[PDB]
Formats: C-alpha cells, sequence, structure tokens
C-alpha cells in the first residue's frame, strides 16, 4: 500500500491546485501549439512508423504517436485505473509534433483523474491489514506482544516472498516500465532486472535520427523524454 | 462470431480509418486571409501578448534566507538522538535502525552500563552515506533516532559530516522543541 | 554579386531628382535584369541543403 | 473504523476546467490588411506632400 | 506478384501504412499460396498444418463472401484490411520457412534433468 | 535500422581451430598496425615499440589454450578491446591500465624472499 | 462574483463512514479462468512445434516456454509471425545466473502482442563458453538488450552485429551480475598527483561491507502453496 | 460539456479588484484565466503542524479483518495460499493426450490405468506418436478449438476501443491527434 495516510487538509489543497492548473496548461499551449517555429522544429522530425515502433520496443507516446492505441492503464488495469474515467490520445504521423500533442493531452487527462480521485477517495486502511507483511501501527507496537514481535521481525529480517518469478509492467510517464523479479523464497530478491522505456528509446535513436540535421537530433532526444538514471540503472 | 487469429477487441473500432487530407482547392479561407496571417505573424503576436501579460502578474519568488519555503511535520532532515523528560537517553541499543538502514549508514556499539542499563557506547551515522529515507525513525521502538526539519548544516570539510554519538545527542538537545511540534503533529499517523 | 547589386543603387538614390524620368527607366531595367538572376537562383534550388537520406517509399511486393 | 481521515465533501467538489481553453481573438485577417493599407496610404500621402514642399523650398534657396 | 503493403498514397491512421488499392484479390491470392504450400510440403497429420489450413480457409471464406472492407475487417477481427494483408503475407512466409524447419518432428535437444529446476 | 560502428565484427564462433588461427593472426596484425595510432590518441610517454611489445605479451599469455570454445571467447574479447582502443572510446586513464610497468618505481621495498615478506606480514 | 467571496471549501461537511467493509478474497482467484485459457493455448503451441518446445509453465497470467538454444530462431519466428500469436514487440532480454546448474545462465525473453493484448516469456540456457543465437534479425530492439546481457553476465549472442560492453567502464574486467562477482568489485579509482591522472588500484574500504543476510530465518516461512491447475490439465486417476 | 471553461471567480487564485479588474477584463486574451497565485487565507491553512484532526485520528481498519471474535488468521492468510507454478514437459502432455484428463478421462481402471501412466512416464510413447495416434475428436476438442481453429493468444481483460469525435474530443478536427476511449 502506502507508508502513511494522507494528512488532514490535503484533498482540499489538491482540489484548489486543480482549479487553476487548466489555465496553466492553456498558457503553455498558447506559446507552443500553433507557433510556426515550434512546428518547424517538430513536424516530420523523428518520424517512426507503427511497425518499426513495435519492432524497436518503443512504448508510451513513442508508440501512441504512430497511431497504435495501446496503454497499460486501459489494456491491463491496475490499482484504481478501472474505477476512473479518462481518454487516451493517439497520434497519426509518428513525429515529434504528434508526440508533443499527445503529452499535452495527457496533462489534461491526468487532471481529470486527479479530480475524480479527490471526489471518490474512500475510507479505510491504506496498507494491507496483515502485520506479517506491513508493520502494525505504533500504538499497537508499544502495547501488544504480537505486534512488537512482527515489527521487530519486519525491520530486521523482512518478510519472506514465496518462490517464483514475475514480469510486471505499468504505463509509466515515459512508456512501459517493467520489473522482472525472481524470488528464491527468502527475504532478499534472487534477481531483479528493470525494464526502462528510455533504454529502448535510446536504442532506437540510431534508426530514428539517421539523415537528420544535428538540431533535429537535439529535438529527437527531447521527444524521447530521456532520464539517464533510467537508462543505466 | 467465430474468429480465427483474432477477436472482437482486435477488430478495428468504428471510424479508425482516418478521413482523407483536404487539398488546397477545398479550403474555406481565401488566399488573401491566409496570406495576411502568413505575412503579419498572427499567432506569433498572440504568443508575445501572452508573455507580456505575465509581466504584469505577481512573481513567485521568496527572499531566502529571510523567508522560507513550506515545511511539514514529516520532513526528513538532519538526524538527532532524543531523551526522556528525565534526561535519560531513549536509545536502548536494540540496533533495529542499524539493521534496516538501506545505506548501511549507522554503526552501533553497546554494552551494559555501570548502572546495569542497556545503552550504546558508540552511535555513528555517516551522513555522506545516508539517503535520508527515514527508515531508522520508523524502525525505532522508543522514538530515539529522529530526523529534524533542519537542512542548513553544510560543512567545509567532509570529516565534519561523520556524526558520532556526542554530536547526535547534542542535536537532540538543540532541536527538541521543533521535534516535539513534529511529533505532536504526526505521531497518530505512524 | 548581390551585395554589389545593392550597393550600385547608391549613385541612383543620390541622383534621383537629377536623372528623374530617364534614370528611373534605366534603373528599372537594371533591377529587372538582376531579378532574372534571382529567378535563376530560386528555381535551381541553389541554397537548399537536401537531406540525403529519405524514407523508403517502395511498395512491398511478394512473388507468390 | 475511520475517525479523523481526510475524506471528500458529501456533495463533492465543483468541476474543474480541464478541456483546452484557447478562444479565438481578433478581427478577421482582412480587417488587419485594410488597416495596414490605410495606414500606409496615409503615410504615403504625407511623405509625398513633404517631398514636394521640400522641392519648392529648394527652388527658393 | 501480389501488392502487400503500400508505402505512400492515402494515409490510413497508422504511420508507414497506406491505403491498399485492391486488397480483396491480394488476400485471396496470398491465402491460395499458403494453402498450396501447406498441401505440398507439410504432413497432413501435423497440428501446425491443420491449424493454419483451417484459419486460412476461414479468412478466405470471409473475404470471398463479403465485398466491403469494413464488413470484412469486423468479421476477421484482426485490424484494418491493410494489416490483414500484411498478416496473410507473414503467415505465408512463415509456412515456407516451416517447410524447411520441419517442426512436426520429435524434439532434437532434450533438457538435462537439472535444467529447469527452480526454488520450489 | 541499428547499424554497426567502426571496426565492428559480428560474433561468429569458429568451428575449427585453424579457421580461428587465421582470424587471430589477423587481429594481431591489426593491433600491431594500430600501435602508432594508439600512441597518438593516448598521448603516451613510452615508445611505439613498447606498445607493440605489450601487444605481443598479451597475445602470448594465451598461447597454450586448447579448448576451442575458450579460444573463441578470448578472440571475441580481444577484438572488442581492439575496437575500443582504435575508436578512441577509451580515455588515457583506462588505456594506461595496460602498462603498469611503465610507471615509476613504487618504493624501495618489494619483497622476494620469505623473511622480507614475513617482516611485512605478507609471508 | 469575485475571488474575495469564493466559498470556503475547508468548512464543507465531509463524508463520515462508521465502519469500513472490505471482504476477504484471495487475489489469485480472479486469474482462474485465464489460467485455463493459457494452459489451452500452451498445449496448442507445444502440439504445433514438438521439435522445439521442451516445456511450458503457467503462473496466474504469465506463460513461459522452455526451449533449447538451437530452438530460439524458429520458435521466435513463429511467435512473431503466426496469425494467432503476433508478438510484434520485444520487451526485454536478460540473463539469470544459476551456479548449481551445469548450464549457468538462463536467457529470458519477454514479448508483447499489441494485436491480441497478450504477453509471453521464452527461456533458454547458456554457459560462459556456449553462445546463444542473436535475435536481432527478428527484432531490431533486441540489439541493446543483448549487449546488456553480454555486459552483465558474459553470455554471447551469435550473429549480433555489434556486441560490446554497454554499461561498465572501458576496460572493465568481470561480469558484475554473476553470483561469484563480489558486490564492490576488485578495483577502485582515484586521482594521482604524481602521475597527473585517474589511476586504478586494488579495492580498499574504510568501512568493510556488512552482510546482514546471516540473520535469515531458521524456519521455513511460507510452505507449499496450492495448485491452481485446471482439471483438464491433470492426469486422471484410475477409477 | 463537462471540463469546459469555468469563470475566474471559481478558481482559488488571487486576481484583481476594483478598476484594475475592469482593466484586466478589457485587456486579457482570455478573461476567465487565473493568475496562479494561491489565496493566502485559504491555502494550506491551518498549517499541517497544527491540524485539529491529528488529536482525533485513530488507526483505520476494516471489517471483518478487525473483528475480535471470528477471524482466525489462517482463514485470511493469502500469502500462504499462493498459486503453485505448474510445469509441463512433453511427457505430461503426452499423458494428457493418451489417457485424457481428470476432468474428462480416457483411462481404464485397476492395474491397466496405473501401468498406462507408468509406461508413458517411462518413455514408451513419444509426444509425436501421441499426436499422430490422437483422434479427430481429441485434436479438435483438446488441441485446437471445437471448430478446428487454433486458440488465440489469450487476454485477461479485453479492451474495446471507441473513438470520440466532435466537441467531446480533446483537439479539434485539424490536429493529428485523436481521442480514444
Ligand atoms: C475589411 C473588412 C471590414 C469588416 C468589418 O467591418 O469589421 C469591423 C471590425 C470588427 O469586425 P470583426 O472582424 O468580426 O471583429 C470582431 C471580433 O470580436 C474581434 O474582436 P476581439 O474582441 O476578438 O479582439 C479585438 C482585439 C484583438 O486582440 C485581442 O483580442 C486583445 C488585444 C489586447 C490589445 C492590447 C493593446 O483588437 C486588437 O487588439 C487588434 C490590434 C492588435 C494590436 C493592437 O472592426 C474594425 O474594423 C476595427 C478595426 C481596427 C483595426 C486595428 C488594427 C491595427
Ligand atoms: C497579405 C499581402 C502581403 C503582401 C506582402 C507582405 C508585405 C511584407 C509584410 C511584412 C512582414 C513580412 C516578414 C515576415 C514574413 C514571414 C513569413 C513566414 O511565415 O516565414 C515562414 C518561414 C518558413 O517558410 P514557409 O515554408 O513558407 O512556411 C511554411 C511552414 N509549413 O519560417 C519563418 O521564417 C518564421 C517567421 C519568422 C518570424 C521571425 C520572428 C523574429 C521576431 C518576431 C518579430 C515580432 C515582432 C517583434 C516586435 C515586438 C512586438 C511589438
Ligand atoms: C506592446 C503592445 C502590445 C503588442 C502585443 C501584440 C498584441 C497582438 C494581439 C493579437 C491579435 C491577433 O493575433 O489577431 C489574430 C488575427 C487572426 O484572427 P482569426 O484567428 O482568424 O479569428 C477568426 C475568428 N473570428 C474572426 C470570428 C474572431 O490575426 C490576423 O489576421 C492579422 C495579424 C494581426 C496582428 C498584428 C499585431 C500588430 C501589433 C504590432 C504592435
Ligand atoms: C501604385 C500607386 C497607385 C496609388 C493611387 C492612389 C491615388 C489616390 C488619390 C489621392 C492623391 C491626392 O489627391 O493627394 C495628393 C498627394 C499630395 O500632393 P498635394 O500637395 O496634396 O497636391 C497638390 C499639388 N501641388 C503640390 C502641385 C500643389 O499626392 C500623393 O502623392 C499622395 C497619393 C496618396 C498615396 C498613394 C500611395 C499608394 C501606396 C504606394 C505603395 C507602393
Ligand atoms: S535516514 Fe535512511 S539512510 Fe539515513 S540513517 Fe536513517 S535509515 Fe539509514
Ligand atoms: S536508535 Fe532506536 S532503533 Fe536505533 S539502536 Fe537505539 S533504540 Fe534501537
Amino acid at each position: 500500500g502506502v507508508s502513511q495516510d494522507l494528512p488532514a487538509g490535503l484533498l482540499d489543497d489538491i482540489y484548489m491546485w486543480a482549479t487553476q492548473f487548466g489555465d496553466r496548461l492553456d498558457e503553455i499551449e498558447e506559446l507552443l501549439t500553433d507557433n510556426r517555429i515550434w512546428k518547424l522544429r517538430t513536424v516530420n522530425i523523428g518520424t517512426v512508423t507503427a511497425q518499426d515502433a513495435l519492432n524497436l520496443g518503443l512504448s508510451g507516446p513513442m508508440l501512441r504517436g504512430s497511431g497504435i492505441p495501446f496503454d497499460i492503464r486501459k489494456n491491463a488495469p491496475y490499482d484504481a485505473y478501472d474505477k476512473v474515467d479518462f481518454d487516451v490520445p493517439v497520434g497519426m504521423n509518428g513525429d515529434c509534433y504528434d508526440r508533443y500533442l499527445i503529452r499535452m493531452a495527457e496533462f489534461r487527462q491526468s487532471l481529470r483523474i486527479i479530480e475524480q480521485c479527490c471526489n471518490d477517495m474512500p475510507a479505510g486502511a491504506v496498507k494491507v491489514e496483515d502485520f506479517k507483511i506491513n508493520s502494525p501501527p505504533r500504538n499497537l507496537m508499544k502495547e501488544d506482544m504480537e505486534a512488537l514481535i512482527h515489527h521487530f521481525l519486519l525491520y530486521t529480517k523482512g518478510y519472506s516472498v514465496p518462490p517464483g518469478e514475475t514480469y510486471t509492467a505499468i504505463e509509466a510517464p515515459k512508456g512501459e516500465m517493467g520489473v522482472y523479479v525472481v524470488s528464491d523464497g527468502s527475504e532478499r530478491p534472487y534477481k531483479c532486472k528493470i525494464r526502462a522505456p528510455g533504454f529502448a528509446h535510446l536504442g532506437a535513436f540510431d534508426h530514428i535520427a539517421r539523415g537528420h540535421f544535428l538540431p533535429d537530433a537535439v529535438a529527437i532526444i527531447g521527444t524521447m523524454d530521456l532520464v539517464f538514471g533510467e537508462v543505466d540503472r | 462470431n467465430i474468429y480465427a487469429g483474432g477477436s472482437a477487441a482486435a477488430a478495428p473500432p468504428a471510424g479508425f480509418r482516418i478521413h482523407r487530407p483536404a487539398t488546397w482547392e477545398e479550403s474555406e479561407e481565401g488566399a488573401l486571409s491566409k496570406a495576411t496571417k502568413y505575412f503579419l505573424l498572427a499567432e506569433m503576436f498572440r504568443g508575445l501578448y501572452v508573455v507580456l501579460e505575465q509581466f504584469f502578474r505577481a512573481p513567485y519568488t521568496i527572499y531566502y534566507p529571510f523567508e522560507k519555503g513550506p515545511v511539514s511535520p514529516r520532513f526528513r532532515g538532519e538526524h538527532a538522538l532524543r531523551r526522556y523528560p528525565s534526561g535519560e537517553e531513549r536509545c536502548i541499543a536494540c540496533k533495529l535502525c542499524e539493521a534496516i538502514c538501506p545505506a548501511l549508514a549507522i554503526t552501533i556499539d553497546a554494552e551494559e552500563r555501570i548502572d546495569g542499563s542497556r545503552r550504546t557506547t558508540k552511535y555513528d551515522i555517516d551522513m555522506t552515506k545516508c539517503i535520508y529515507c527515514g527508515y531508522c525513525q520508523e524502525s525505532c521502538p522508543v522514538d530515539a533516532i529522529v530526523e529534524t526539519p533542519n537542512v542548513e548544516y553544510a560543512t567545509e570539510t567532509r570529516e565534519e559530516l561523520l556524526y558520532n554519538k556526542e554530536k547526535l545527542l547534542a542535536n537532540g538537545d538543540k532541536w527538541e522543541l521543533e521535534l516535539q511540534y513534529a511529533l505532536d503533529a504526526d505521531a497518530p499517523y505512524r | 554579386p548581390f551585395d554589389l547589386e545593392i550597393s550600385t543603387l547608391l549613385p541612383y538614390v543620390m541622383s534621383i531628382y537629377l536623372v528623374s524620368n530617364y534614370g528611373f527607366t534605366i534603373v528599372l531595367l537594371f533591377l529587372l535584369i538582376l531579378i532574372i538572376g534571382f529567378v535563376y537562383e530560386i528555381n535551381t534550388n541553389a541554397l537548399k541543403i537536401n537531406k540525403h537520406n529519405k524514407p523508403n517509399t517502395d511498395s512491398l511486393i511478394y512473388k507468390l | 473504523p475511520s475517525v479523523g481521515q481526510d475524506l471528500p465533501p458529501v456533495g463533492g467538489y465543483e468541476p474543474v476546467q480541464w478541456r483546452r481553453n484557447l478562444p479565438a481573438r481578433g478581427f478577421r485577417p482582412l480587417v488587419y490588411l485594410a488597416a495596414l493599407c490605410g495606414i500606409c496610404g496615409y503615410g504615403f500621402y504625407r511623405a509625398l506632400g513633404g517631398i514636394q514642399e521640400r522641392r519648392e523650398l529648394k527652388r527658393e534657396k | 506478384s501480389v501488392l502487400v503493403q503500400m508505402r505512400e498514397g492515402t494515409p490510413i491512421g497508422l504511420t508507414g501504412i497506406y491505403q491498399h488499392p485492391n486488397p480483396r484479390p491480394a488476400l485471396i491470392a496470398l491465402y491460395e499460396a499458403t494453402l498450396k504450400e501447406l498441401q505440398d510440403k507439410h504432413p497432413k497429420d501435423s497440428v501446425y498444418r491443420q491449424s493454419i489450413e483451417n484459419l486460412t480457409a476461414h479468412r478466405k471464406q470471409i473475404v470471398e463472401d463479403n465485398e466491403v472492407s469494413e464488413v470484412i475487417e469486423n468479421k476477421i477481427g484482426a485490424g484494418l484490411i491493410e494489416e490483414v494483408v500484411i498478416q496473410a503475407h507473414e503467415e505465408l512466409e512463415l509456412a515456407k520457412k516451416m517447410s524447411e524447419w520441419k517442426p512436426w518432428e520429435e524434439l532434437e535437444e532434450k533438457p538435462l534433468e537439472d535444467q529447469w529446476v527452480y526454488f520450489n | 535500422a541499428i547499424i554497426a560502428t567502426a571496426f565492428a565484427e559480428t560474433v561468429k564462433f569458429s568451428g575449427s581451430k585453424q579457421e580461428l588461427q587465421k582470424r587471430t593472426l589477423a587481429l594481431y596484425r591489426q593491433f600491431l598496425r594500430g600501435a602508432p595510432t594508439f600512441a597518438d590518441l593516448y598521448e603516451v610517454q613510452f615508445s611505439i615499440p613498447t606498445i607493440r611489445t605489450k601487444i605481443r605479451q598479451e597475445f602470448e599469455r594465451h598461447r597454450f589454450v586448447d579448448d576451442l570454445s575458450i579460444q573463441n571467447v578470448l578472440y571475441a574479447k580481444g577484438h572488442m578491446e581492439y575496437q575500443e582502443c582504435i575508436n578512441f572510446w577509451k580515455q588515457q586513464a583506462q588505456f594506461l591500465k595496460y602498462f603498469p610497468e611503465e610507471d615509476d618505481i613504487q618504493g624501495r621495498h618489494q619483497p622476494s624472499n620469505f623473511v622480507d615478506k614475513f617482516l611485512k606480514n605478507r609471508a | 462574483p469575485s475571488w474575495e467571496n469564493i466559498k470556503d471549501i475547508r468548512l464543507d461537511p465531509k463524508v463520515h463512514v462508521d465502519e469500513v467493509y472490505e471482504p476477504i478474497v484471495n487475489p489469485a482467484d480472479r486469474y482462474l479462468q485465464h489460467v485455463s485459457d493459457l494452459h489451452q493455448y500452451a498445449k496448442y503451441i507445444m502440439a504445433a512445434l514438438p521439435k522445439y518446445i521442451q516445456g511450458f509453465s503457467v503462473w496466474k497470467d504469465e506463460l513461459t516456454l522452455h526451449v533449447a538454444p538451437s530452438a530460439v530462431i524458429p520458435v521466435t519466428t513463429f511467435l512473431r509471425d503466426n496469425t494467432s500469436t503476433q508478438y510484434k514487440s520485444i520487451i526485454d532480454i536478460t540473463a539469470v545466473d544459476y551456479p548449481s546448474r551445469e548450464n549457468r545462465f538462463e536467457v529470458v525473453y519477454n514479448f508483447l502482442s499489441v494485436r491480441h493484448n497478450s504477453r509471453i516469456r521464452l527461456k533458454t540456457y547458456a554457459t560462459e563458453v556456449t553462445p546463444v543465437p542473436s535475435i536481432t534479425c527478428l527484432y531490431e530492439g533486441a540489439n541493446w538488450f543483448e549487449r546488456e546481457a553480454y555486459d552483465m553476465y558474459g553470455v554471447f549472442f551469435e550473429g549480433h552485429p555489434d556486441l560490446r560492453r554497454i554499461m561498465t567502464d572501458y576496460g572493465f574486467e568481470g561480469h558484475p551480475l554473476r553470483k561469484d562477482f563480489p558486490l564492490t568489485g576488485y578495483t577502485e579509482v582515484r586521482w594521482d598527483e604524481e602521475k597527473r591522472r585517474v589511476v586504478y588500484e586494488p579495492l580498499e574500504l574504510t568501512q568493510a561491507f556488512r552482510n546482514f543476510s546471516a540473520g535469515s530465518t531458521a524456519w521455513e516461512p511460507v510452505g507449499p502453496g496450492r495448485d491452481d491447475r485446471p482439471d483438464s490439465f491433470k492426469l486422471p486417476t484410475p477409477k | 460539456l463537462p471540463g469546459g471553461p469555468v469563470p475566474v471567480f471559481k478558481k482559488y487564485t488571487v486576481g484583481s479588484k476594483g478598476i484594475w479588474e475592469k482593466l484586466r477584463v478589457l485587456l486579457a486574451i482570455a478573461p476567465n484565466r487565473s493568475t496562479g497565485n494561491p489565496i493566502v487565507p485559504l491555502y494550506r491553512v491551518p498549517t499541517p503542524g497544527s491540524r485539529p484532526e491529528a488529536n482525533v485520528y485513530q488507526d483505520p481498519s476494516s471489517y471483518p479483518t478487525n473483528d475480535i471474535a471470528e477471524n482466525p488468521y489462517w482463514k485470511r492468510d493469502h500469502r500462504r495460499a499462493y498459486p503453485q507454478t505448474a510445469f509441463f514437459d512433453q511427457k505430461t502432455v503426452t499423458g494428457l493426450l493418451e489417457l485424457g484428463s481428470e476432468a474428462t478421462p480416457r483411462i481404464a481402471d485397476g492395474e491397466a490405468g496405473t501401468k498406462a501412466l507408468a509406461n508413458i512416464a517411462n518413455g514408451g510413447v513419444s509426444f509425436t506418436q501421441a499426436l499422430g495416434k490422437s483422434s479427430k475428436d481429441v485434436i479438435y476438442g483438446e488441441v485446437l478449438t471445437v471448430n478446428g481453429l487454433p486458440p488465440v493468444a489469450p487476454t485477461l481483460a479485453p479492451k474495446q476501443w471507441k473513438i470520440i469525435e466532435g466537441e467531446a474530443a480533446i483537439y479539434p478536427k485539424g490536429y493529428p491527434c485523436r481521442t480514444f476511449h
């Protein structure tokens, strides 16, 4: 779950931020979306076809810009994405300008989801209610013997994970982020490999950037949305 | 019906094929209006106006260090070792902080005190190894090790950032009141 | 050449009244001749850097 | 149970604006073209009148 | 010859794939070719052959029964008709490679006993 | 597509030791030929003959390896190292890892017998 | 109609629940029908390529195929190009070190089919001297993944056009993700004033690494689990 | 259309008053746009360190997990009821083809069934002889579909896409970005 519950005045403050973020987005769009220089730098720059996008391992906007409607939040719903209403933007030219439009629309859809969460936040626990997995609350830890034992063990040994393996993926902001974790049944993962979307995007750079000018390369790097801690883990 | 190599969800949605791009001759706007927009840079002027509107709005800047950005009771800053109201140390050397520490930043030594108490003889934090995650403070069964809200302790030498037990206890003594505000605000949530 | 063309108009603008209508006709002829050269430059695409690599547009054909 | 938890209002919050809001402003383009023509024509009227009067001053000198 | 993929012309909504001029004959031809390849190089017993035959027969029946592209792609359920042509071509090349690979046989590398032992 | 870089060789495990011997001697020739380029890229103090001597010593080290698979791996890694050196992908710091002897005398006391090693707790 | 009189949301009546009701459900249950489907699907694949598929495994929504290295190119081709599979995107390639096995390394491929909204995993094996066939011919995106697998583990990929280190330092000796490679390696760097350059030296740590895994539990923690196999994939009992 | 423009006085930003408000309304590109400065008396007030709710907060719990009288831990111990990974090599699938399944058997009773299971478990029947021997009924029911088609790569939750056009779209007609729901 999460480590602590939300503090008392947070939903109200998130709502007040949300009431003005739309204008904040409109002004950026005023500077960029119709600017002819912005279009000169982005239109037909870093084009990727749909088939090549699939073959290269691209995901997220890098894929949705080429016309393919795929998004893990809709295709394989996780935590609460099935309970909220939002739309998915899909490009058609597979270029930097289509990807920019996709990201700007995703801003709006995130604002939508944040408002729905502010309206539908339910009562109850925020972590799983088994003290063999997550630590019990502190007033139990200092009063109840089982709670103290479980707290001691969780912070010194850790919980044991049943042996096995999984590849698990989510629609991270930069594309499909996955982990492949192998458990040997102990408290420490046997193997943990991170699948970073930026890794595959930078791999596809040589195919995408060929025949462009150097400033086009700068624009393509920017459109891939690279953070290098992701790239080299 | 029955699908072969496919399914209803892999069928194209209604309207997935895009409409044909329009040619120049099927344009609603006459060439003179388009040329006016082209030569007089209409959207560029709109962008300049949007930028100029900001010039008459309130800026966001604060005058640090005379003003300060927002800080919350949960904030993770420099470490301290706390006491009981009697003045006795709270740490009883359980070593749960040392075990949980993801950066192995804590080094602890203990034995029986001459009065029989279980107490530390050495408590070190390498602040240049620490990742300021707060796991030690969550793990402690007696609220002994804490993170204050203090961030202003930059040093001129690295040796000054190897905190021993005296330094950490002095930090607890120095910051106890702010620590009590933070605890009074966040203890129910832990 | 374009710089010399432009700078050759300095004697005209400094003598426009004195040469009025005859020189106006002459300077028009001079400008038109230079504009023919501008036309040549524009139509030959002489200052365009062509991106050598272009997307392949050939169809995919299979011999069945 | 649940006491003291951050929760939403009973009726909910008023809807926020999330759709694109970039309304079209300004006269139609031909109005700007007409204004430009009028400004330039008036300026040419003044400049040519000034040139002609300057020539008559040259005659006097 | 068969026109598989148009790489210019009217864009359809997927980058790099353009509108096919005459897709139904292309589909029928490619489907004929793959049925012929299976019949001439694949054992009648092999499961691969039975499955690809039945699938190709099903899709060929759908194409021949229907003149309109949107009806066809709703009944096939595997994308726009251009993508269906690309799929048929892919299946044909796979069948021809399968003829040489001979997957209906017994497996050639058995695993050692330790090979697939995990922690359970 | 994703194209290979300067002096890249696709990985191929030679089925025979003689077909590997040909490739190996070709790699040795490549190293010897690149020695002056190396001395220019990496601004070295020492001479071109010293570089070529070092290359010979490297190739000598595996002169008696028998198993074909091991020789294949040694060759593929040696080619990787050649590509790294000739493309200036290495900096001077990593290139000079190969020349520990070229640095000056580290000190007066490098023990050789038992007593000297025992006096330094290295016996 | 001004911001001066905007309503205070902070004093609106909040929702108040008396008791929260969250029924007890095993998360695995939601997978059961899907598990059956995967079994059926895997059976088909194994019946179609019996020359190649050593086996398969099914865990909740993840299907793994196990093949010999020489099987990689045909099976992968099938997975990419068959009409019922259509796994067009390569997601990742990595290796896992199992030092107890005669073949140390298992090579893992994950594939995605956007057409069918489906994932699949394929495993093979390798050692420090026996390579695997590169799948760059089938997926360009595989390129860098195989490089990482070579850099971290030392697995070679036959047919890879440009196979070199991608993560580690130039001239780095070792493959750090092997179980026998030590956590902090063998060498460290510093700036040397005498030589005016960054130098490499044998590792020396001011504080030695403390390995707390000695405190692992003395009692078996989870037990056997339960089997979720469908009844159509269990051998019958006589009578 | 929900999500559409809302006036500036419904946004929690400072803004202008008096004659200056008239000037701003006359001179704004979009008069309904806020300035972005939060209203000081309303925003993040009271401070998180002085919330009254802190002195009434209790650890939240759900029924029946919090019951003191009817929940043994082992009835909700989901970690220890984890699904086993099912491994199938070709011998097992051979057995499934020949002898049928627990669900639908094709085995005889007594020593016959145990000996059949044993001799497939030893290597007597190979997978390919297993497949060739298999009848049409077996091959269609239990390898292919009942229609003879192969099964498609299965999906846990199928997603039907719809395209939103017109006013509810995110961008207008011209832009090369469509709205999928
Ligand atoms: C209607 C009849 C008209 C009769 C003839 C017109 C008389 C002359 C009119 C005066 C203005 C002419 C000079 C501006 C012409 C600009 C034309 C243009 O758009 O250039 C476009 C050029 C790309 O070329 P192109 O291929 O044609 O565009 C297609 C893109 N898909 O790409 C570009 O160069 C982009 C445009 C360059 C803009 C430069 C911006 C620099 C600074 C902006 C100045 C704005 C004002 C600053 C002052 C502050 C405001 C007070
Ligand atoms: C191709 C261009 C065609 C334009 C035709 C416009 C004619 C309209 C009639 C008004 C003239 C008038 O009546 O005003 C006369 C003016 C000023 O002279 P004045 O001193 O007032 O007259 C007294 C005569 N004296 C001095 C002998 C006593 O003369 C002008 O030069 C102004 C002409 C208007 C400007 C036209 C320029 C067009 C833009 C050119 C951009 C390349
Ligand atoms: S804050 Fe985290 S890293 Fe720092 S000492 Fe505490 S547990 Fe260790
Ligand atoms: S600070 Fe707390 S957790 Fe750490 S040793 Fe002392 S009592 Fe134990």
